[PDB]
């Protein structure tokens, strides 16, 4: 859900460094997700602002 | 869109494209990018290029 | 005007957007003139003997 919203890239980038304990192992949220999966999530979060908002895409492309 | 791109004056083409965008807003009433808004963004970029080529000729004649 | 806000929200890419006037979309695109009004000057053959 956060990958599909404006400002979600900042949220995900901050939360990737926080800790979580699951199945008896304490990891970070970036380690719980894969490294390539985290990179794909980051790309999606960064690029989704220009797909769900035509105003931003038009503004940047015209500039 | 193609007829708006075949005008001699770029300033008229820009306003024609604005009118076409207003027409499209009534059938796509949301904010996401569709393949039809890409048409209009590309058309506006082409009109900017046409404005460059037009200012060439105006400056040369002056 | 009472319709100054309805005209600016006409022609936007989305119904919540604003239309772009040609003075802003095409602003900055232009070419300078290479000819100036700096004229060549002539000199008189003045010999005062």
């Amino acid at each position: 859900d956060a990958s599909s919203r404006a400002g979600g890239a900042d949220f995900l980038m901050r939360v990737g460094d926080k800790k979580v304990t699951l199945n008896g192992a304490t990891t970070t949220y970036r380690e719980l997700i894969g490294e390539e999966q985290w990179n794909a999530l980051m790309v999606t979060a960064q690029r989704s602002q220009f797909e769900t908002d035509a105003k931003l895409n038009e503004q940047y492309r015209l500039k | 869109i193609n007829s708006a791109l075949n005008q001699e004056d770029p300033r008229t083409a820009w306003e024609m494209l604005q009118g076409i965008k207003a027409e499209l807003d009534k059938v796509q009433p949301d904010e996401q990018m569709t393949p039809q808004r890409e048409w209009l963004i590309s058309a506006q970029e082409q009109v900017q290029n046409q404005m460059n080529a037009w200012t060439k000729a105006q400056a040369k004649a002056l | 005007s009472p319709m100054a806000g309805q005209l600016e929200t006409f022609g936007g890419i989305t119904p919540k957007g604003k239309g772009i006037p040609a003075e802003v979309g095409l602003a900055g695109i232009g070419h300078k003139q290479k000819v100036t009004q700096e004229l060549p000057e002539s000199t008189s053959f003045d010999v005062k003997g």
